[PDB]
């Protein structure tokens, strides 16, 4: 028919026929084609789905028919790609599910469906259903996959996993990173496991680690990467900073012989996660007090304005044990530096001779002796093997040391799966305040709201890190309530008025 | 209809409507909820331009109004060294 | 709009903008002068539709406008040229633009009739003015005015 | 007993707790935006923090640069002394 | 102050504009002294040193105005059979809302978006009218 009307008619006459010959021929039909339209969708035929696309297209309302079809079979085949795994390596096939849906249904589109970008946007509105999919009365499981999907590549490992694949894989993930619409929660466990594979060297390249941050960067604004790109800028000047420090020692007036020798990482407070919640007050041994007041002493003196926070919790060391004949050398934790020194002095020590050399809390006691008591460097002197009021503790002599370069901190690089919820209440507390301020914000600068609008409110400034949930927001209007920030209106409890 | 223009300073430069609707911001602000129409004040607050700058604002309303359809040669507006730099930034808040 | 976006500029400076509204670009001997002759409204039109620096300095300064009012047959093809300078001045080319001799356009008219379009479809703007002095008395007038007031005064 | 060597970790803030730059709104230990970009020519140490009376913070290139045409504090519109 | 290009935090006067904003699209009662500060706020944050934050006021507002015409979308199709007089009424508030933002963002308007595929603002409200409460309600606003 357009070939018709060129050689019959006039060029105004050109589009009205056309249009005469659609809405006789396919708008008419719209019943027909719409509910064969699922069942072209459902099987994946290419050749009918591009004529469904351009003949639909003509008409005015046939459309958005096929563009919700196409959303709901996206949707479901990423359910079906991605909700049968079942551990193994869970984050790993995630990622590739859905970044192999998402690769098959946007060559399909560009290819088939004209690459009309109203498809593009239902694919992304199907991915971000099918990431965002978490269990009835449960908690989403997404941030986490992916953020142990970066910590499982972006680790030292001999499994073959070459540098010059890295940098083009992560680029795929960012297209399924963009889905997650819950990335506060990304955020905190990547700065959480970035902190560990920075810490104890864990980094497979510190140039891929830096490529992972500009990443992110890009995809969600330079606030997103704040803590975490100064968390690799300070691990990248920490060691100029110890060379600085190495020739410090030697600049002063008298050769001070450390007797140690001192690989400090000093970190931002503000970025890292490190908090040390306890006192937990470290009683320093003679060969570390010297050191720590000295360095402390350096900042005082050249960086000026930085207060010291030291934490003994990340830190290690190697102590010769020369009482037992030296067997081979050890890797330690800073803690139980206390606990073996005084088995220097005296050899059976108990409770009441190990509390004047540590003074901190009970639980930090009984879980740094049960470091030592089960790897076999201190021995129960009593038969009473269970911690007692006495519990009288000896060094074993019999026992020695097999492996060259013993570790007893294989526990410290395991993410154990308790401080995950601890985590997630951290994420959970910190959205809590993020919301208390944002309703604080909105109410004192209107003045008036409803209770169906004040939450949409909220959710259009809370939409930039996460999904804040109705149920949740209905509790934390009740703690403006508490606060006497907020109170329910006299005339109708719909409206809100600030007090 | 003889609107009031108020410098940072508190100057008011009173001038006619159709002499300071040439500028477009000024267009603005009497515009929207910001009209008033009961030919009272038609009161605008310039809490940056100041006094010694709105006057030669003012001054140009007038000359552009006046000649705006000469083509034949008008006088060049004079604008003084300490003026301009700060006539600038004036003239851009206040579009033409 | 993706070529503009890649800048394409000739070896004089002469960017797509400069090349339509001038009659000086080469027009070959078959049968293409007889359809696509040069200024056109219709191509200028069409470069302004998809996002072109208007305001595209070559490097002997001049900009469409300075290009546009050196027009020769500015009579026989003269709606062609008044659309064009509409044009111009409706995607914010600058009238009062300084190229590197500091020749307005109306310094570059050489015609009675792009000198009046031009002025016809001009305004009086207190920028230019005060752009004028600024240039003129070599004020520095760098980080003291806004971002988009540098390249302002920049054409005058 | 002794030990052949210590590994140690501390974490440094300020007295003053600021985060960013006002100016760039880049973090102050952060490279400014100005020094972001080509960073062969920098060397990482140049975008010392500058603090002031105001006990506020800037990156050293941006405050150097803002003050070069004005004489004003950013946040606060007073007089800007170097501390 | 001055019309110098000083150094202005976007969340600040962001905040400070949208209390304004957001009366004037839904015509309620905005003062001179407040109207004509929110044209200062605006070249402020047009002309922010050291790098100008137009594009993030645009894109702030646009994700206002989408977040606004959504409500009225979800308020004017909660309404089974009133539906026409809820949509001419809040068309009569948002066309006015969307003249009056257009004449507010003046210099947003001329100085940065016509200075650039982007759309001026009093376009920008009224093609998100569009696309978010009548190509939605196209098949439920004809029907009746
Ligand atoms: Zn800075
Ligand atoms: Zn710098
Ligand atoms: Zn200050």
């Amino acid at each position: 028919e357009e070939i018709r009307c060129r050689k019959y008619l006039h060029p105004s006459s050109y589009t009205k026929v056309i249009h005469e010959c659609q809405q006789r021929m396919v708008a008419d039909h719209l019943q027909f084609l719409h509910a064969e339209c699922h069942n072209i969708i459902r099987q994946e035929k290419k050749n009918d789905m591009a004529n469904m696309y351009v003949l639909l297209r003509a008409v005015s309302t046939g459309l958005p028919h096929m563009i919700q079809e196409l959303q709901n079979h996206i949707h479901d085949e990423g359910l079906r790609a991605t909700s049968n795994l079942t551990q193994e390596n869970m984050p790993t096939l995630f990622v590739e599910s859905v970044l192999e849906v998402h690769g098959k249904f946007v060559q399909l589109i560009n290819t088939v469906l004209n690459g009309d970008q109203h498809f593009m946007s239902a694919l992304d509105k199907a991915l971000t259903s099918v990431v965002n999919y978490r269990e009835p009365k449960s908690v989403c499981k997404a941030p986490e996959l992916l953020a142990k999907y970066c910590d499982n590549l972006l680790k030292k490992s001999a499994k073959g996993m070459t540098e010059n694949e890295v940098e083009d894989r992560l680029t795929s993930f960012i297209t399924v990173f963009k889905y997650i619409d819950d990335k506060d929660v990304f955020q905190k466990f990547y700065a959480r496991m970035l902190a560990k594979r920075l810490i104890h060297g864990l980094s497979m390249s510190m140039d891929s680690e830096e490529a992972m941050i500009n990443k992110l960067k890009q995809a969600c604004g330079y606030e997103f990467t704040s803590k975490l790109h100064r968390m690799y800028t300070d691990m990248s000047v920490s060691a100029d900073l110890n060379n600085k420090f190495n020739n410090f020692i030697k600049n002063q007036d008298t050769v001070i012989d450390l007797g140690i020798s001192f690989q400090i990482y000093v970190l931002q407070a503000g970025a890292w996660p490190l908090t040390q919640a306890p006192s937990s007050t470290f009683a320093i041994p003679q060969e570390l007090e010297k050191s720590v007041q000295m360095f402390e002493l350096f900042y005082s003196q050249h960086f000026s304005g930085r207060k010291l926070t030291w934490l003994h919790y990340l830190c290690t060391g190697e102590v010769k044990m020369n009482y037992l004949g030296k067997p081979y050398v050890a890797m330690v934790t800073t803690y139980q530096m206390a606990v073996l020194l005084a088995f220097n002095n005296s050899e059976t020590v108990s409770y009441k001779e190990l509390q004047d050399s540590t003074q901190m809390n009970e639980k930090e006691l009984t879980k740094t002796i049960k470091s030592l008591l089960d790897v076999k460097m201190i021995n129960h002197d009593s038969e009473k093997e269970d911690i007692d009021a006495e519990s009288s503790f000896s060094l074993n002599m019999n026992f020695s040391s097999k492996r060259t370069k013993f570790k007893i901190t294989t526990s410290m690089q395991k993410d154990t799966p308790q401080e995950m919820e601890q985590t997630r209440s951290a994420v959970d507390e910190d959205r809590k305040m993020y919301l208390q301020a944002a309703i604080v914000r909105i109410m004192k600068a209107r003045k008036v709201l409803r209770h169906n609008a004040l939450i949409q409110e909220v959710i259009s400034q809370s939409r930039a890190r996460f999904n804040p949930s109705i149920s949740m927001i209905k509790k934390c209007i009740e703690v403006l309530i508490d606060k006497q920030y907020i109170e329910r209106s006299q005339a109708s409890a719909d409206e809100y008025s600030y007090v | 209809m003889y609107v009031k223009l108020i410098s940072s300073d508190g100057h008011e430069f009173i001038v006619k409507r159709e002499h300071a609707l040439t500028s477009g911001t000024i267009k603005a602000m009497l515009s929207g909820p910001g009209q008033f129409a009961e030919n009272e004040t038609n009161e605008v607050n310039f809490r940056e331009i100041p006094s010694h700058v709105l006057s030669k604002v003012c001054m140009y309303f007038t000359y552009k109004v006046r000649y705006t359809n000469s083509s034949t040669e008008i006088p060049e507006f004079p604008i003084a060294p300490e003026i301009a730099l700060e006539l600038l930034m004036a003239a851009n808040f206040l579009d033409c | 709009y993706n070529l503009i976006h890649l800048d394409p500029r000739t070896r004089e400076g002469f960017t797509l903008l400069h090349l339509a509204v001038n009659s000086n670009t080469p027009v070959d001997d078959f049968h293409t002068n007889d359809v696509c002759s040069f200024p056109n409204a219709l191509v200028t039109k069409l470069l302004l539709d998809c996002g072109a620096e208007v305001n595209a300095v070559d490097n002997e300064g001049n900009s469409a406008l300075h290009i546009i009012v050196q027009y020769n047959r500015p009579i026989s093809d003269f709606l062609t040229l008044h659309s064009i300078i509409i044009s111009l001045v409706e995607a914010g080319a600058h009238t009062d633009m300084t190229n590197k001799q500091n020749k307005t356009p109306l310094d570059k008219s050489t015609t009675g009739v792009s000198e009046i379009l031009l002025k016809t479809q001009m305004k009086m703007s207190l920028k230019c003015l005060a752009a004028r002095a600024v240039r003129a008395n070599d004020i520095n007038y760098q980080d003291q005015i806004p971002r988009t007031l540098e390249e302002f005064v920049g054409f005058h | 007993f002794e030990v052949k060597k210590w590994n140690a970790v501390a974490l440094w803030a300020w007295d003053i707790v600021v985060d960013n730059c006002a100016i760039c709104r880049n973090h102050i230990m952060d490279l400014c935006i100005e020094c972001q970009a080509n960073q062969a020519s920098a060397t990482s140490e140049e975008c010392t923090v500058a603090w002031g009376v105001c006990n506020h913070a800037f990156h050293f290139h941006c405050i150097s640069r803002w003050l070069k045409t004005r004489q004003v504090c950013p946040l606060d519109n007073r007089e800007w002394e170097f501390q | 102050t001055s019309l110098k290009p000083r150094v202005v935090d976007f969340d600040e006067t962001w905040n400070k504009l949208l209390t304004t904003i957001k009366a004037v699209v839904m015509l309620e009662y905005v003062e001179r002294a407040t109207w004509n500060d929110r044209f200062s706020d605006i070249y402020a944050l047009c002309v922010a040193y050291p790098e100008p934050l137009g594009e993030r006021l645009y894109t702030e507002t646009k994700i206002f105005l989408e977040n606004h015409v959504r409500h009225l979308h979800k308020r004017v199709l909660e309404s089974e059979e009133q539906v026409l007089v809820m949509y001419h009424r809040y068309w009569e508030e948002y066309s006015k809302g969307a003249d009056y933002m257009d004449c507010l963002y003046r210099y947003l308007n001329t100085q940065f978006i016509k200075k650039n595929p982007l759309m001026e603002i009093g376009e920008l409200a009224l093609d998100m009218w569009r696309k978010l409460m009548v190509e939605p309600l196209q098949a439920i606003l004809i029907r009746m």
